[PDB]
RNA sequence: CGACUCUUAGCGGUGGAUCACUCGGCUCGUGCGUCGAUGAAGAACGCAGCUAGCUGCGAGAAUUAAUGUGAAUUGCAGGUUGAUCAUCGACACUUCGAACGCACUUGCGGCCCCGGGUUCCUCCCGGGGCUACGCCUGUCUGAGCGUCGCU
RNA sequence: CCCAUACCCGGCCGUCGCUGGCAGUCGGCAGAGCGAGAAAGAGAGUGGCGCGGACGCUACGCCGCGACGAGUAGGAGGGCCGCUGCGGUGAGCCUUGAAGCCUAGGGCGCGGGCCCGGGUGGAGCCGCCGCAGGUGCAGAUCUUGGUGGUAGUAGCAAAUAUUCAAACGAGAACUUUGAAGGCCGAAGUGGAGAAGGGUUCCAUGUGAACAGCAGUUGAACAUGGGUCAGUCGGUCCUGAGAGAUGGGCGAGCGCCGUUCCGAAGGGACGGG
RNA sequence: AGCCGGGCGUGGAAUGCGAGUGCCUAGUGGGCCACUUUUGGUAAGCAGAACUGGCGCUGCGGGAUGAACCGAACGCCGGGU
RNA sequence: CUAACACGUGCGCGAGUCGGGGGCUCGCACGAAAGCCGCCGUGGCGCAAUGAAGGUGAAGGCCGGCGUCGCCGGCCGAGGUGGGAUCCCGAGGCCUUCCAGUCCGCCGAGGGCGCACCACCGGCCCGUCUCGCCCGCCGCGCCGG
RNA sequence: CGCGACCUCAGAUCAGACGUGGCGACCCGCUGAAUUUAAGCAUAUUAGUCAGCGGAGGAAAAGAAACUAACCAGGAUUCCCUCAGUAACGGCGAGUGAACAGGGAAGAGCCCAGCGCCGAAUCCCCGCCCCGCGGCGGGGCGCGGGAAAUGUGGCGUACGGAAGACCCACUCCCCGGCGCCGCUCGUGGGGGGCCCAAGUCCUUCUGAUCGAGGCCCAGCCCGUGGACGGUGUGAGGCCGGUAGCGGCCCCCGGCGCGCCGGGCCCGGGUCUUCCCGGAGUCGGGUUGCUUGGGAAUGCAGCCCAAAGCGGGUGGUAAACUCCAUCUAAGGCUAAAUACCGGCACGAGACCGAUAGUCAACAAGUACCGUAAGGGAAAGUUGAAAAGAACUUUGAAGAGAGAGUUCAAGAGGGCGUGAAACCGUUAAGAGGUAAACGGGUGGGGUCCGCGCAGUCCGCCCGGAGGAUUCAACCCGGCGGCGGCCGGCCGUGCCGGCGGUCUCGGCGGAUCUUUCCCGCUCCCGGGGGCGGGGG
């Protein structure tokens, strides 16, 4: 709010006597606007209490490994069906999650060439999808710019751009991303992990090289490695259905005794 | 009033600090702003080196830093004369000149000396007439191969 | 999506604009389709309305395939006036309703030096367009 | 039973809440970054066929010219060699106002040049151009028992 | 013999404790147990037909036993309580009717609240996972706006006074005319000005609002008109005083000073 | 006196009960009443202390009424006493 | 709401950690975002304390070489007592025709190694006090240890 | 006495110029408080802040050391990070509080006086001629005037400079006019104007469609265009637009090229000789203010008042003594930096008519005050006025019919239309004010769309009807397991291993077999930097 919205006036409290809530009231003349309570949060007009300021701490730093680990467990999280399926988009007919096509369409020019591709690989329905979503916004949001909204489609990552991002600009719900400047934002959309991507071959080669194996550091970055498993076999059915561990147990009591 | 335990502490808040605050909210414009000044100079010279003159070796003058070496103002006249260049000639031709800093020792001079015949050796100088060329210039096949450098020229190493 | 940064996307700032144009901004606003035989013809596909071409009206209570003059143009109401679209009021007197010129469309131009001038204009700079295009 | 009072509901008043709209704000950023004696900012008074306000304009007064555009403006009348809009480089721009002949009533002048009286012979009437302070360079006219030189 | 929210028995809610139990849903590839007073193997081995069997287990879940439950100031936890906006998501809802509002209708939850039905309404709205806040009112002689009882009440009582007839008009105690009776009583309730007001002046018309009753009337409202100067004043003079220049002071806008530290006359008879 | 090594468990009164330890911390810093003890005062529903319990922070049955007395302290209900 | 501090909690890395300022990324719907710098870690905090300051600056335990060793080697290595969750061992002990005789697993007297942590006793570093002797030399001193 | 110079000082409506005032967000120079904190208060703090005065620009100011340091030394100003809440100041209380170094943004250096040398070699103005003249300039001619020796111009300034001699180099740079060609960062500079894709297709809701369904096998058409706005709800394809190194036209600029005219005669090294600096200023005393600056950081008044191997600084006063570092008392200078005013724009996790600016509207308006000044309330018919013709009662306001509209349950302060409060209708009740908790009872409005009362398996019996079960054959698919191959390892071992090199990355491991360049040494010996192994 402005730093000076409700002291334009020049207002004194009667004070005891008159009768009066003793508050600071617009001082003389003929007029409404006389005697009628100016500063303080409770009256008409007049400040707000505590004024919002412009010096509030609006950005927050987040440390880099923290931002790589994010990126990385995002990554991971795209290559599995279910978590794909639960963020919503439809790939039951995309024959490899995965999904990889060589670099010909990095060079793509016209978006009936992207539509065409999109056919091809049955991602289709996911862009059908989005524009059945596409809706009206509900709120104030309407008078403030942000008056439509639609669900999130897929990602395409990409290499070099060769009229890549022209090609696949116009299809709504569409996200292009460079395979060596991705953000969390984008490729977790919400917070939720899980987004439908496509690759390309180039990025999925550049990928290791990006972030690193288990035995070899990333290249192209200083120095950085994938995080440690905290545990290896996450297989909790088999840790408990395995011999070894069954033979040194005792026998389950499953009656009930009751009162 | 002081609370159990804690520390004692001097707020400097006692003026209207809230009339002089600085935010920083133009950051990314004046970065922005910044490059764009700064391609479009670079853009203006057109073979110079977008860092610009050449500087010299110089030591920190500090016991806390004394082992470092800087990238100093200027060449000074004294290494200037010993290595052949003329003063006024110097900032004409790429080399950045200074004359108040002095020469205490040689190793220093003759490091600098070194550095100012390397540059020599490297620079290439274009006609001062593009159709005649002169006794003190470079030949016509290098020229096609000039280029600008990226960061500054002989960058500093300890 | 747009890209350009000095042209507004602002929905308050364009209707602002739009409902304080200048008049000369109005006629280029107040642009009708033409029927299907004229954009074959002259290979364009809309044209600022005038005073005396006459009309098809496509949507609306007064849709139907009568061909209409127009008998003035009201920009400042947004608005033209047909010479067959009309209602009568209390007294029996009648008077014309408004119609929108983006629900209307041409059946045939008034061809006058500057209407054929735009006309070539226009089909010029589309076909080279759309040789660009190719 | 009737009146009166109380409670609940329907309807009707009173009132203008809520909700939904928004040519308005607030905040951040970007480029530029330009007033005036060739008369500024501000104020006053006037200007439309029908016009009070707001807006625009200045006795050429809701605007002239020029260029672009190309058939309207509109609340009612009236009347393409370019209506209306926009741009704006030509022209014009009343009285106060640093405000400038002197003062602030719009009072009183002075000088020069024109047109009426005259037929310049002077008045009188009208019109036009000058008439502020400080200061710089130069010009002219001066002052001094100031310093001198010839008689 | 009577009865408390005390005590005993029972049901239900919740809290705490047992840091209790359950991955054993081990099935024609199997054999259905680990409640039973006694620390520990239904231990493994070598020699003398009909194809069949409920529920479970959002493990942040489900299940079993006991004990307990007051509360201001204050502390903590959980809210599938609520409001507004943002990122996701509901192939969500909606002109075959959204938001909002009303209801003697049907219900849910201990509660915050919520879900349906009916009516009005006419264009947007909500559920879930996160994010953010100008996020919940009974009070503050709280702020703004609105409305009551009081109440058809107080009151429309300072300066003697009105009556008859007619006209106009829907309409007359209040207008107009005529008659009568009164008052002001020349230091006036008369006739003219200054200051101030600024069209209130005049004619015609209207009766919505105003003139604290009413009005055919008005200083109200609406259309139009109206101020004529050599001699009447301003304009000129100076008074008490105000105020430039010269000068002085002053960081400075400026201030002092009015003849005081000034080369202060731009005029004239006449003669050349 | 301190060190080492070795041997002794009938855990050496009753009763009851898991215990120890560390951070951070709000509110409070006007009190009042009663049996008993007690100081000043003629005395007071006065002023001032000690111990314990209450009221304040607390509802319930009784004392007709009631901040403190007697009984008894509280989740929502049925039966009994 | 901003800043500071303290403590508790969640996450990343870890004797390190952190680009906040700057720069590179064809600047620009989102994007004023995001990515990268590593010879951009300057720098901050931490890794060392103490003293006003000049300054100094964090173990040692056993054998052979001259116990009434001067003093070189061989070594071994960052204390000791008590209490200590867990782990190791284990006298004995866990069944069925008998009998010989095993395997595997559970029990368990006593006995070990003892985490963190607490208490106590020693040891080391800096300031200061008392006592006393010895050693080193480029300059043998109001020197240094 | 007169005449004539010069000096000093006047007068002008003399010729030609210049200043005033405004805005004031940012900047510079002064003046400059008290609220407040200290739990009182006077020093302190607020604060060199508010208020007051003056002066500018597009930025201002500062600025090329009379500097920092004490190191193996750095090197104008400005800005950011850090130094650092540190050194320090402080009734040593409350509180206040820098700088150097280091990393960056940017980066640019120069000119006088003096000392001297050149015949004042200099400058301004009037008249005529030639060029273009809307930023009054260039060339020539004037026995034209003036300034200026009480000092204009060239050389020249602390980084030294000048002159002479000897060697070496030895000329295209700038300006005033004129024309030409091309280019203009991301896109070719800027500005303006005019244009450039695709459904109103077939049915169906509606008052109106932008809604719903469909449009084959080219999954309607475009898409480098699916931002937004308008149009009778809700629109990629109706219209404006949007995207596009898209098109066309006009104007201005900047960069290069050429022509004419004008100025310019210019440099480097060695040797010899000369020369070189800013005064009522520094500095000292005192007083007052200021600063973190403390036996005085800075500024100012007064008094005293300099020197030239001098002077200033070296953060504790003083004397002696060596070192270090600059050269004061004259001047100019862009960039990085600041910007709540102005012009023109873009955006938002902001507000949504008691909110957001006081002001969404004829708002600094109405209105109040003598004045300084104070200062509101106020948005919404409807898609379209289609804004209710006409009849009738009344003097009229105001009604009843009629009509428009999807709707007057939208009738000109008209979207929605709450509560308080009021009128009327219906029901019920009424002498302890009303209202309230617990427990029932009675009467009501509505609801169950109640009113012969559940369904579900497995059988038993009876009446039926099917292209009918089991078992086999064929084909396909899946699950599980054991032979042939394949893949992976956050596993190990080996090889003569690897595009030329016989792979890359790294190493505070080496390299009198290494090589290259540089410096020292009289083609030779040693060291340093890089490359190689
Ligand atoms: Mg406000
Ligand atoms: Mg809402
Ligand atoms: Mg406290
Ligand atoms: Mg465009
Ligand atoms: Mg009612
Ligand atoms: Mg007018
Ligand atoms: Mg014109
Ligand atoms: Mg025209
Ligand atoms: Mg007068
Ligand atoms: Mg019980
Ligand atoms: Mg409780
Ligand atoms: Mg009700
Ligand atoms: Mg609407
Ligand atoms: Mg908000
Ligand atoms: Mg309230
Ligand atoms: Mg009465
Ligand atoms: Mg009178
Ligand atoms: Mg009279
Ligand atoms: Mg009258
Ligand atoms: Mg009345
Ligand atoms: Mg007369
Ligand atoms: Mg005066
Ligand atoms: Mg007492
Ligand atoms: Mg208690
Ligand atoms: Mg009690
Ligand atoms: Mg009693
Ligand atoms: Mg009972
Ligand atoms: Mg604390
Ligand atoms: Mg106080
Ligand atoms: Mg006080
Ligand atoms: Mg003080
Ligand atoms: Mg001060
Ligand atoms: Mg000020
Ligand atoms: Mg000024
Ligand atoms: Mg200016
Ligand atoms: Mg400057
Ligand atoms: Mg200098
Ligand atoms: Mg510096
Ligand atoms: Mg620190
Ligand atoms: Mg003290
Ligand atoms: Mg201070
Ligand atoms: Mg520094
Ligand atoms: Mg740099
Ligand atoms: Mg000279
Ligand atoms: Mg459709
Ligand atoms: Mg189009
Ligand atoms: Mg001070
Ligand atoms: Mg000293
Ligand atoms: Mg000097
Ligand atoms: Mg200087
Ligand atoms: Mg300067
Ligand atoms: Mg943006
Ligand atoms: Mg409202
Ligand atoms: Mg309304
Ligand atoms: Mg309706
Ligand atoms: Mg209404
Ligand atoms: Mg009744």
């Amino acid at each position: 709010v402005s730093e000076l919205a409700g002291h334009q006036t020049s207002a004194e409290s009667w004070g005891t006597g008159r009768a009066v809530a003793r508050i600071p009231r617009v001082r003389g003349g003929g007029t409404h606007r006389s005697g009628q309570g100016a500063f303080g949060n409770m009256c008409r007009g007049g400040r707000m209490f505590a004024p919002t300021k412009t010096w509030r701490r609006w950005h927050r730093r987040v440390n880099t490994t923290q931002k790589r680990y994010a990126i990385c467990s995002a990554l991971a999280a795209s290559a599995l069906p279910a978590l794909v399926m639960s963020k919503g988009h439809r790939i039951e007919e995309v024959p490899e999650l995965p999904l990889v096509v060589e670099d010909k369409v990095e060079g793509y020019k016209k978006t009936k060439e992207a539509v065409l591709l999109l056919k091809k690989l049955k991602a289709w329905n996911d862009i059908k999808k989005v524009y059945a979503s596409q809706r009206m916004r509900a709120g104030k949001g309407k008078m403030r710019n942000r008056r439509r909204i639609q669900r999130r489609g897929p990602c395409v990552i990409y290499n070099e751009d060769n009229g890549i991002v022209k090609a696949f600009r116009n299809i709504p719900g569409i996200t292009l991303l460079n395979v060596t400047k991705l953000n969390i934002l984008k490729l977790a959309p919400g917070g939720h992990v899980g987004r439908f991507c496509i690759w390309t071959e180039s990025a999925f080669r550049k990928l290791d090289d990006l972030y690193g194996t288990w035995r070899k550091a990333a290249s192209l970055k200083s120095n950085y490695n994938l995080p440690m498993h905290k545990m290896l076999n996450t297989d909790l059915s088999r840790i408990l259905k395995s011999p070894e561990i069954q033979r040194a147990l005792r026998a389950p009591r499953k009656k009930i005794h009751r009162r | 009033a002081p609370s159990r335990n804690g520390m004692i502490l001097k707020p400097h808040f006692h003026k209207d600090w809230q009339r002089r605050v600085a935010t920083w909210f133009n950051q990314p414009a004046r970065k922005i702003r910044r490059r764009k000044a700064r391609q479009a100079r670079a853009r203006r010279i057109a073979p110079r080196p977008a860092a610009g003159p050449i500087r010299p070796i110089v030591r920190c003058p500090t016991v806390r830093y004394h082992t470092k070496v800087r990238a100093g103002r200027g060449f000074s006249l004294e290494e200037l004369r010993v290595a052949g260049i003329h003063k006024k000639v110097a900032r004409t031709i790429g080399i950045s000149v200074d004359p108040r800093r002095r020469n205490k020792s040689t190793e220093s001079l003759q490091a600098n000396v070194q550095r100012l015949k390397e540059y020599r050796s490297k620079l290439v100088l274009f006609p001062r007439k593009p159709s005649a060329p002169k006794k003190g210039d470079s030949s016509a096949e290098e020229l096609k191969l000039a280029t600008q450098l990226t960061g500054p020229v002989m960058p500093i190493r300890n | 999506m747009k890209f350009n940064p000095f042209v507004t996307s602002d929905r308050s700032k364009n209707r602002k604009r739009h409902f304080n144009a200048p008049s000369h901004i109005r006629r280029k606003i107040m642009s009708s389709p033409l029927s299907k035989e004229l954009r074959q013809k002259y290979n364009v596909r809309s044209m600022p309305i005038r005073k005396d071409d006459e009309v098809q009206v496509v949507r609306g209570h007064y849709k139907g395939q009568q061909i209409g003059k127009v008998v003035q143009v009201y920009r400042k109401k947004y608005v033209i006036y047909i010479e067959r679209v009309q209602r009568e009021k209390a007294n029996g007197t009648t008077v014309h309703v408004g119609i929108h010129p983006s629900k209307v469309v041409i059946t045939r131009l008034k061809l006058d030096k500057d209407r054929k001038k735009i006309l070539e204009r226009k089909a010029k700079s589309r076909q080279v367009g759309k040789e660009k295009g190719k």
